[PDB]
């Protein structure tokens, strides 16, 4: 029953010198090794420090750990922070027979333009209305902020049945691009004269709309 | 959640030689007449009817 | 009080009942009085004479 305690978000600016810390619940920190893990997003862990005082050859020497036995915690201090160093610090203390990793510590550190929230719309296909089905695709892209209000509207009647939408994502143009799909029965789709998809962005409205042709 | 805005005031009390002016009410129960007992209206504690 | 005089006040009686006590526990040792003025169309309305 020993859980690594370790904080959930700790931020610093870069330049200055910030602590970090893993207490221990049911054995004292002293008793077995402590050894902190620097993880990359989307990347294997990488050995950050070892016996709570032993560098590995290749990390830099701003990578300090203290130990703290009479607190049960220990220490990791890090002083000039810069870019890369935005990585997940977890606190690993195998004891005997078990690896206790620890809960893990982010980093936060802070050019995006407004732009025009460019709108186009496709009618389902023939084959998928010869596939019983039929879906109407909304993309919003090319846009900024990343906060748009999708409405799909039967001639008239919004329609909120099925509707299907993506959270903004990023992209190389260092714009955002979402997307809105309507699922529909073949029935439902030819039932209206024209299905339309409305876009709110900072108050301005793009509607395109479409018909059964 | 270390480092968000919050909302923090301090509520504090002063004891000088001055009479109440903000505290707490007391609650009141029945009342009675016609008989010997002792009351207390906040100048004297008199017995009687 | 009502009365139907411009002057040397009435020889008549009439007792003060209080309207409100203010616990405030400060000094005080000089007082003035507020007075309003008109400002109608036949004065400029500048408050110089
Ligand atoms: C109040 O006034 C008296 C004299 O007018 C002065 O001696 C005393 O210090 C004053 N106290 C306070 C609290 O201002």
């Amino acid at each position: 029953n020993f859980m690594l305690t370790q904080p959930h978000s700790v931020s610093e600016s870069p330049g200055k010198t910030v602590t970090i810390s893993c207490t221990g619940s049911s054995g004292s920190i002293a008793s077995n090794y402590v050894q902190w893990y620097q993880q990359r997003p989307g990347s294997a862990p990488t050995t950050v420090i070892y016996e709570d005082n032993q560098r590995p050859s290749g990390v830099p020497d701003r990578f300090s750990g203290s130990i703290d036995s009479s607190s049960n915690s220990a220490s990791l201090t890090i002083s000039g922070l810069k870019t890369e160093d935005e990585a997940d610090y977890y606190c690993q203390s195998y004891d005997s027979s078990n690896v206790v990793f620890g809960g893990g510590t982010k980093l936060t550190v802070l050019g995006q333009p407004k732009a025009a929230p460019s709108v186009t719309l496709f009618p389902p296909s023939s084959e998928e209305l010869q596939a019983n089905k039929a879906t109407l695709v909304c993309l919003i892209s090319d846009f900024y902020p990343g906060a748009v209000t999708v409405a799909w509207k039967a001639d008239s009647s919004p329609v909120k049945a099925g509707v299907e939408t993506t959270t903004p994502s990023k992209q190389s143009n260092n714009k955002y691009a979402a997307s809105s799909y309507l699922s529909l029965t073949p029935e439902q789709w030819k039932s209206h004269r024209s299905y339309s998809c409305q876009v709110t962005h900072e108050g301005s409205t793009v509607e395109k709309t479409v018909a059964p042709t | 959640v270390g480092y968000q805005p919050y909302r923090v005031v301090v509520l504090s009390f002063e004891l000088l030689h001055a009479p109440a002016t903000v505290c707490g009410p007391k609650k009141s129960t029945n009342l009675v007449k016609n008989k010997c007992v002792n009351f207390n209206f906040n100048g004297l504690t008199g017995t009687g009817v | 009080t009502p009365i139907n005089l411009v002057r040397d006040l009435p020889q008549g009686f009439s007792a003060l009942e209080p309207l409100v006590d203010l616990p405030i526990g400060i000094n005080i040792t000089r007082f003035q009085t507020l007075l309003a003025l008109h400002r109608s169309y036949l004065t400029p309305g500048d408050s110089s004479s």
